[PDB]
């Protein structure tokens, strides 16, 4: 006969939800992480195989939670800009001005307040015409009727910084180690980690930024492919070099506003005023696009056109790439990367900056990014794209894709996908012949 | 794709008549009941799934390559244009005239 | 209880443009798509687009790409369709349907609105 | 292997490394820390407490006084031991789990009032 | 097949101490529990010990119970049996045996499947 | 009977269902339920280091070496378990049990020595 | 003496005191101080006892063991060990051999526990 006998400690576990933990090696990665082993173990799992389901994993709600909590954190002990919205008179500038930036600086002179409140300064800035709306040559703010304005910290850098997310004791990390694995169903080659990679929290709507490139061949993955409501991940397989930069010489002013704040403000362009424009290697794009085509050819068909069109509308932050270069926040029109058509030098994007932004799409927190000064160079890799199908389609051969994005839990799902958090239950029951 | 509906089914209460959306792919197949002078409503919200607050009567099946609505009755206010869909693509309409 | 109401009826001439309205209320209207759809003039229903109000991003159907512009007013919860270069052929019924979360659930379906065109 | 690096083995040889797994089971981030390290706390208590109430508080492999029932499952101990996987088990038992249990915790009510007697026998 | 074969030998003296030992093949040498059964010339047989699988559990009968060792080296899959003092009664033919006892995991066998040829233990 | 279920009844009753009140036992509002469940943490782990000092780690029913003096209670066994609750014994001996568990510690240290010793003998 | 009385004394004399040193482990800014602080109390205790499981010493202060002392680590004999010696000098002189005691009572504790379960398997 067979009696009942209880282990503790069996390899058993089940999904479950659970709040991960901050380690790292600024806004983000601050000193709340606690400090990372550097020596990583990685418990490789044989003759397992378990469902994943990149789509419904909650450490990326984890993940964009901490992100917003440690945006809002950052800009609380920071100066906020209540008495800048105020009357502005612009002018345009034209000193030095170049033919593209015409109409885009715009010298604005404002009464702003200073150390004692009795008086009143005449003080200038430059702003850009993205923040600038006008009432009734008087211009005001864009935000002064939708949202309090935050000036973010000087001394706090917008660089993102590898955060790893650690399970607590009693959950467990299971990283899918597939090549092929398109998000969504069994993985045979699963392996538990103490934590995640090194994830930089890069902030982009459009084309994807540094991150961790697929490994055999460029992956499509989307939660329905033929869903049009459903945003498709590109996930590249080799790097697609972009080079942005700011080549104007800025300079930074510090205006003194009240008792021990300051206002950082454009002072003037020593040189001549150029458009900030961004340029992508042609042949690589050319080729990862081209590598793109073949992959989605295995979803629709070996017999469809695929086209690429840009952008059908909406606002500035998802019709163009929005990113984070140096502390300037960049829009770029990447209109003249997606214009083709397949049938089964460098490329140059001119950009806008914005130093009025209103991040995570929200309404009623608004951020002033301080100026930087001097030009600005950022060189980075493209490691992949987010792309929306356009639907209605009459022409039954022929399929477009448009960049999309805009909801940046999509572009941590491109980090997360290959791991899931589990819960570990140790105790169980199994017959034994043995008998207390 | 392009989903093709039976365009008139007849009967009378207690006839229990079905309707089929043919050549719809798999999964996600929702329905539709339209009232002339009124917008319409959800009746199927995936294959069988139905709405709360909404009468068990209609119910949902699939049959591989075809779907289909059934009515356990035709009771006479139940009576309106059914759409079937998968994705953004619409039937042609079924007038279900009592 | 959800409801989404739209503006009244309107006729309009051949080369005119139109813009719905589609205010919400009764739910977050940030976290849900709305979708545009007709019903055509005595046809059955034909999907036009949806726009996706959190960003403000839209998928339009091929066949009205270049003429129609989606947009919003996250301020007042309200939705607009901009119809620019009109024809006979689009006097229709025009309605607003909320989606189920993602997806193609069209779910609540607003009101209505008759566009009108004749010369 | 390390953690867990035997879930695809067999019952009997995952069961040769137990204490693997059991040594490790134990603002934005101030106030989520300290309550992950009281979830572990708690769960690892409630289960230390569940094999205390079952007579098993300080072993791992504790043999019982409770009789298989057929019903639960009726494999021989070459198809549970030699060719399963705990997870495969997990699954297959887990409808008449918490019955196993409440026998489990009779049982040893029984054997706790037994011993009792048997030290009160002069 | 499964094939045991002893080598000992056998000619001890009456207050002597030798060694047997028991080379196994043709299946898993460390899930079966193993045992010497002994066999006195032209009577019948007796069970003289028992090792677990694993080589940490010995059991033995009373008359031996101070005298002999048993143990196992499963790396090598070989048995042996360590005799110290010995008696008069001990003349007999001993077998390796397969079975006898098994692990709670495994099946029960309380007996013995392949037994060897032996190898024969004289006392002069 | 569920939790505290005995509470009116026999103690020769009420101590069956030791195991249905033993498994209960286990920013500024997040604040608030850490304290209560890490109160509620030290408390159970308090009550079982004293288990644990006095041998009976693992027991709901533990049997001492420490004779009972009749100072505390001059009542016969029926008095006790036949006739009164739990709540009625611990007022009648609350003044006490300060004293008892101390004499409790004293000798399971004995014993533990006395363990110790036969341990060694050989 | 109360806790840590026992400090200079031999670990002989030292011994006899342990449940003394076994009470002590246990009792929005400080809030949240003093709540890490306590769950870092209770967690170290809680760590103690479960590696106390694993070795089969559950419930004791005094827990004798199947593994052979290995002169290496301190060739001295008992009568300097118990009789000459505080716990501080001692615990300073094995701090280098600790964690290869600590895997030997584990794997100790797991072949004691199969034994234990085969003889029970045995009608
Ligand atoms: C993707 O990765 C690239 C390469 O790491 C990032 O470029 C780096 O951007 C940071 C600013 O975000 C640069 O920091 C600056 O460095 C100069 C060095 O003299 C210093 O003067 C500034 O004060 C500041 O520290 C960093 O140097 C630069 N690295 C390289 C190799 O160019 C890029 O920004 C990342 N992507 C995104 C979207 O941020
Ligand atoms: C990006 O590409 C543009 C266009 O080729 C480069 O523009 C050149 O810039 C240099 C000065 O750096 C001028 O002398 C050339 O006349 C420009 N060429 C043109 C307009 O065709 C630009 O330098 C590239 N830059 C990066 C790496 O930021
Ligand atoms: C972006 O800038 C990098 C340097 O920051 C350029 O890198 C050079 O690339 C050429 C080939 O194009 C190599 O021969 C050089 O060795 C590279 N230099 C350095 C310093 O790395 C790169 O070409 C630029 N990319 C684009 C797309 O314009
Ligand atoms: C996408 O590309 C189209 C061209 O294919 C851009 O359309 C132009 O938009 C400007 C205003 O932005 C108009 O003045 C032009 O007349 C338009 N041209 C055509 C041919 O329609 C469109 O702006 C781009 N969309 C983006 C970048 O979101
Ligand atoms: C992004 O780039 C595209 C093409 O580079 C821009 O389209 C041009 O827009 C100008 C502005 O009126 C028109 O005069 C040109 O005819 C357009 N060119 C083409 C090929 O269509 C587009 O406007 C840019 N996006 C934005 C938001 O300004
Ligand atoms: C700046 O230039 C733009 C060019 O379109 C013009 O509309 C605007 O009025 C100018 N502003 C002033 C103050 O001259
Ligand atoms: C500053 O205030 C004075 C009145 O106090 C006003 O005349 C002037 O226009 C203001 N400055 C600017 C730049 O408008
Ligand atoms: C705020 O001002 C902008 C000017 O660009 C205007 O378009 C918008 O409707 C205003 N919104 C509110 C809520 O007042
Ligand atoms: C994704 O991969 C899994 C496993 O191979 C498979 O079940 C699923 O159908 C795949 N999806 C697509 C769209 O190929
Ligand atoms: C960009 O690609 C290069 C390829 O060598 C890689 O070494 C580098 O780490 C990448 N940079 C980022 C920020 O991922
Ligand atoms: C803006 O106006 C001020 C007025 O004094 C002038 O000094 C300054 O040079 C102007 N800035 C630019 C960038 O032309
Ligand atoms: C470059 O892009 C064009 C776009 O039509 C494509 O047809 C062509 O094949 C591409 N060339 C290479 C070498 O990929
Ligand atoms: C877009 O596509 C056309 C062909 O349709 C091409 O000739 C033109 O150069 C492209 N325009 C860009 C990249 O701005
Ligand atoms: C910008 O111009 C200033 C002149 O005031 C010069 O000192 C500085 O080196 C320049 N910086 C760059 C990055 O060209
Ligand atoms: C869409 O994706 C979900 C989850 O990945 C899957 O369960 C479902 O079957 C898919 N449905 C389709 C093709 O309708
Ligand atoms: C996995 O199973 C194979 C047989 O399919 C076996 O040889 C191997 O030892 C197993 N691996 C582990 C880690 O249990
Ligand atoms: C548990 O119950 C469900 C529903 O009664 C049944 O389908 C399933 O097979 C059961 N699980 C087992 C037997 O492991
Ligand atoms: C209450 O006491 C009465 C006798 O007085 C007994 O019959 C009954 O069972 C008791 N109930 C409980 C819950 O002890
Ligand atoms: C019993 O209690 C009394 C009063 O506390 C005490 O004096 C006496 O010594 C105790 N009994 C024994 C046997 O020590
Ligand atoms: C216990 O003492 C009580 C006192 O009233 C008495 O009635 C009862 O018979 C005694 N029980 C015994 C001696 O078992
Ligand atoms: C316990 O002590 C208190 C205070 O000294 C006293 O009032 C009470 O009567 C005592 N109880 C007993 C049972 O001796
Ligand atoms: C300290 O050592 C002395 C002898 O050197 C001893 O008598 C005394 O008891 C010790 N103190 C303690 C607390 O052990
Ligand atoms: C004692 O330790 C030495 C080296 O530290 C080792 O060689 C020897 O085998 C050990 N002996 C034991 C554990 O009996
Ligand atoms: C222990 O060794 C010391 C020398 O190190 C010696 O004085 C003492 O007598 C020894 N004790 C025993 C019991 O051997």
């Amino acid at each position: 006969n067979l009696w009942v006998t209880v282990y503790y400690g069996v390899p058993v576990w089940k999904d479950a939800e659970t709040t991960l933990f901050c380690a790292s090696d600024n806004v983000w990665a601050t000193h709340a992480c606690v400090p990372t082993d550097p020596n990583p173990q990685e418990i490789h799992l044989e003759n397992v195989t378990e469902e994943f389901n990149m789509w419904k994993n909650n450490m990326v709600e984890q993940m964009h939670t901490d992100i917003i909590s440690l945006w809002d954190q950052s800009l609380k002990p920071c100066v906020k800009l209540t008495p800048l919205c105020v009357t502005l008179q612009c002018t345009n500038v034209t000193n030095n001005i170049t033919d593209d930036m015409r109409g885009e600086l715009k010298n604005c002179s404002f009464n702003m307040t200073t150390e004692l409140r009795d008086k009143k300064q005449k003080v200038y800035s430059l702003f850009y015409r993205l923040d600038v709306v006008q009432i009734n040559k008087e211009y005001r703010l864009i935000n002064c009727n939708t949202s309090a304005i935050t000036q973010a910290c000087p001394k706090v850098s917008f660089e993102p910084i590898p955060i790893h997310y650690c399970a607590p004791a009693g959950f467990a990390i299971l990283k899918c180690k597939d090549k092929k694995f398109n998000g969504t169903g069994p993985c045979p080659s699963v392996s538990t980690v103490q934590c995640t990679h090194g994830i930089k929290p890069v902030v982009s709507t459009q084309l994807l930024l540094n991150g961790s490139l697929a490994e055999e061949e460029v992956m499509i993955r989307s939660e329905n492919i033929t869903n049009n409501a459903k945003n498709i991940l590109v996930q590249f397989n080799t790097p697609v070099q972009i080079n942005c930069t700011r080549p104007n010489n800025n300079t930074r002013k510090s205006i003194r506003i009240g008792p021990g704040q300051a206002f950082y403000a454009t002072g003037d362009i020593i040189g001549d005023i150029r458009q900030a424009h961004c340029n992508v290697s042609k042949a690589t794009w050319n080729e990862t696009l081209g590598k793109v085509v073949k992959q989605l050819r295995k979803h629709f068909g070996n017999n469809t056109i695929i086209r690429f069109a840009n952008s059908s509308g909406g606002d500035l932050e998802v019709t163009t790439h929005s990113f984070n270069c140096g502390g300037e926040f960049f829009y770029c029109n990447t209109s003249g990367l997606f214009n083709s058509t397949w049938i089964s030098d460098s490329i140059t994007l001119p950009c806008r900056i914005k130093q009025i932004i209103n991040m995570w799409q929200r309404i009623g927190q608004a951020m002033y990014a301080p100026p930087i000064q001097g030009v600005i160079r950022c060189v980075s890799n493209i490691t992949g794209l987010i792309l929306t199908r356009d639907g209605g389609s009459t022409n039954s051969t022929t399929e477009t894709f448009r960049p999309g994005g805009g909801d940046m839990r999509d572009n941590w799902r491109s980090e997360l996908y290959k791991y899931k958090v589990v819960k570990i239950e140790p105790l169980g029951v199994a017959p034994t012949r043995c008998k207390r | 794709s392009a989903l093709t509906q039976p365009a008139s089914v007849s009967g009378s209460p207690g006839q229990s008549i079905t309707i089929s959306c043919i050549g719809t792919s798999s999964d996600n197949v929702s329905w539709y009941q339209h009232h002339p002078g009124k917008a319409p409503k959800l009746m199927i919200y995936e294959v069988d799934n139905r709405p709360s607050g909404v009468s068990a009567r209609f119910s949902g099946s699939k049959s591989g390559n075809t779907a289909s609505l059934t009515i356990s009755g035709l009771q006479a206010e139940d009576e309106a244009d059914y759409y079937c869909s998968s994705y953004e693509v619409f039937g042609t309409g079924t007038k279900v005239t009592v | 209880q959800v409801q989404l109401v739209q503006s009244g009826a309107e006729v309009k001439k051949p080369g005119a443009s139109v813009k719905v309205s589609c205010k919400a209320s009764g739910y977050t209207f940030d976290d849900y798509y709305m979708h545009w759809v007709r019903q055509a003039p005595g046809q059955g229903l034909e999907w036009m687009g949806w726009m996706n109000p959190k960003t403000g991003g839209v998928n339009y159907a091929q066949r009205f790409q270049g003429r129609v512009t989606m947009t919003r007013d996250r301020s007042i919860d309200t939705a607009y369709m901009e119809l620019n270069s009109l024809r006979s052929d689009d006097t229709a019924m025009y309605y607003c349907a909320r989606d189920y979360g993602g997806g193609y659930p069209l779910d609540f379906w607003g009101q209505g609105t008759l566009v009108t065109v004749s010369s | 292997l390390g953690f867990l690096g035997a879930a695809g083995s067999t019952m009997g040889a995952a069961s040769m490394t137990l204490t693997v797994q059991a040594r490790n089971l134990l603002t934005v981030w101030g106030i989520k820390q300290l309550q992950a390290r009281v979830l572990a706390v708690e769960r690892y208590l409630r289960d230390q407490q569940l094999l205390g109430i079952w007579g098993c508080s300080g072993k791992l492999i504790c043999c019982t006084n409770v009789p298989w029932n057929s019903s639960w499952s009726n494999r021989n101990l070459s198809e549970i031991w030699d060719n399963m996987t705990w997870l495969q088990w997990d699954k297959e038992i887990s409808n008449y789990t918490q019955i196993i249990y409440g026998l489990l915790e009779e049982s040893q009510n029984q054997q706790e009032k037994n011993e009792q007697d048997l030290l009160a026998l002069d | 097949e499964v094939q045991l074969v002893e080598t000992g030998g056998g000619l001890v003296q009456p207050g002597g101490s030798l060694k047997l030992s028991c080379r196994a093949s043709g299946y898993t040498f460390s899930s079966f529990a193993m045992s010497w059964v002994r066999q006195a010339p032209g009577k019948g047989l007796e069970w003289v010990s028992l090792i677990n699988d694993r080589g940490g559990l010995t059991f033995y009968v009373d008359s031996v119970k101070g005298r002999f060792t048993i143990s196992r080296d499963n790396s090598k899959n070989t048995l042996s049996l360590q005799m110290h003092s010995l008696r008069d009664g001990d003349t007999a033919v001993y077998y390796c045996a397969t079975g006898g006892m098994s692990s709670a995991l495994q099946s029960s066998k309380y007996y013995f499947d392949f037994w060897g040829q032996g190898a024969l233990v004289t006392v002069s």
